[PDB]
């Protein structure tokens, strides 16, 4: 479970085809760790464009 | 100060913040914090684009 807020004047990102390499790219990034069942921590990031 | 030019409190651990990137350098708010350095390099220049 996560919870966000968003900007109204926010605008859309300058290079529209989404790539997760440039910042620019999205609007938002956000992290959470999830656990596998051997004990093993991977990072999963949500990307947010408008 | 540090000679890693780390912002260091007494016990030695370092100040955490944002870091700055690029020229001129502006702060990524996005990402995660990290143990904020002052280095001595120095900048370089940009022509002229308005007169």
């Amino acid at each position: 479970s996560m919870q966000i807020n968003l900007n109204s004047t926010d605008p859309v990102p300058s290079k529209t085809p989404f790539s997760v390499s440039d910042a620019d790219s999205y609007n938002k990034k956000g992290t959470v760790t999830v656990y596998d069942s051997q004990g093993n921590a991977h990072d999963m990031n949500v990307y947010f464009v408008k | 100060l540090d000679e890693n030019r780390n912002l260091v409190n007494m016990q030695g651990m370092q100040l955490t913040g944002y870091p700055a990137t690029g020229t001129p350098p502006t702060i990524q708010q996005g990402a995660n914090p990290a143990p904020i350095t002052i280095p001595n390099t120095l900048m370089a220049a940009k022509s002229t684009t308005t007169a």
